[PDB]
Formats: structure tokens, C-alpha cells, sequence
């Protein structure tokens, strides 16, 4: 069993072409990436306070 | 006495694990975005029209005061 990763064909009707042009001229995916980074900013960091805190170990 | 005890999955197994790609569409057509842009441009144009006409009248008033003071 195998999968195709990049075998899609964009639709050439007027609405989809207009959507792609709006993405180009208004940078929608760039704001999407900005928003994901912003959401990542507002969560707790994963940093521990060494040497007062230590990483987990095992026997 | 004691029985075998080692790491094994719990009875019934584990729950399903999500692995498919999940990139949902935020959702807004290009027509709507272009319409919003053109609408805010037109609103700015109208406000600037009114404000700059008022500024022209104010400048004319100031020039009138200067003309009166000139002699
Ligand atoms: C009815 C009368 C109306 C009067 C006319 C008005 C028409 C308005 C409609 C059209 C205007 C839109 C133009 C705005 C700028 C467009 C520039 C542009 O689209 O360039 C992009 C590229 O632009 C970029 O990629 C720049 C990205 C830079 C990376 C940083 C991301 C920035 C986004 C963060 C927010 C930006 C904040 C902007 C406002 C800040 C104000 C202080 C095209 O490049 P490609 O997609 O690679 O394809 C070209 C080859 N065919």
C-alpha cells in the first residue's frame, strides 16, 4: 500500500482562481503562521529551573 | 505462588491514536476579502474628502486674516 503526497490538481473555476489570487495579494497563509506562533507564545514554556530542578532519570 | 508480571498492554488494548493530517480551513472566500478591502478604502476616501475640504476652508480663513492684517 502506497500513498500520494503531492498529486492534487487545483480547480480552475473562477471562485478558486479568485481565492488563490486573494491568498497571493493578501498573504493569508502568512497570517496563519503568525497566528500559530502567537498561540504558541501564550502557553507555558517547558524550561526547568536548573540546578534547582533536575531532569527525570531512572534506576 | 507468584505469577508472571511484566509490561503488557491493559486488557482491551489502548485507545485509538490519531495520526491523520489535520489542517482545517479557517474560511473566507476571496470575494468577501476583496469586498472588505474595497469597502474600507471607500470609507477612508469619503472621510478624507470631507476632512480635506474642511481644511481648505480653514486655510482660506487664515489667508483672509493675513490679507486683512497686511496693510
Ligand atoms: C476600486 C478602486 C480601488 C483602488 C485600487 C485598490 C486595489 C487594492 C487591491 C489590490 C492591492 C493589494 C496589493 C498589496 C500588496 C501585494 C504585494 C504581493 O502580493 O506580493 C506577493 C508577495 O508578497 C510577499 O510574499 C511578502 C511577504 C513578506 C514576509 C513577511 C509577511 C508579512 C505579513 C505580516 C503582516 C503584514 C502587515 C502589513 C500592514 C502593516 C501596516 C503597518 C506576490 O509575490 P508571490 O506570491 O511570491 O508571486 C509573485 C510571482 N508571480
Amino acid at each position: 500500500t502506497y500513498k500520494f503526497v503531492n498529486m492534487r490538481e487545483p480547480s480552475m473555476d473562477m471562485k478558486s482562481v479568485t481565492d488563490r489570487a486573494a491568498q497571493t495579494l493578501l498573504w493569508t497563509e502568512l497570517v496563519r503562521g503568525l497566528g500559530m506562533t502567537l498561540s504558541y507564545l501564550f502557553r507555558e514554556p517547558a524550561t526547568i529551573n536548573y540546578p534547582f530542578e533536575k531532569g527525570p532519570l531512572s534506576p | 505462588a507468584s505469577k508472571v508480571k511484566q509490561d503488557m498492554p491493559p486488557p482491551g488494548g489502548y485507545g485509538p491514536i490519531d495520526y491523520k493530517r489535520n489542517l482545517p480551513r479557517r474560511g473566507l472566500s476571496g470575494y468577501s476579502m476583496f469586498a472588505v478591502g474595497i469597502g474600507t478604502l471607500l470609507f477612508g476616501y469619503w472621510s478624507m474628502m470631507k476632512w480635506n475640504r474642511e481644511r481648505r476652508r480653514l486655510q482660506i480663513e487664515d489667508f483672509e486674516a493675513r490679507i486683512a492684517l497686511m496693510p
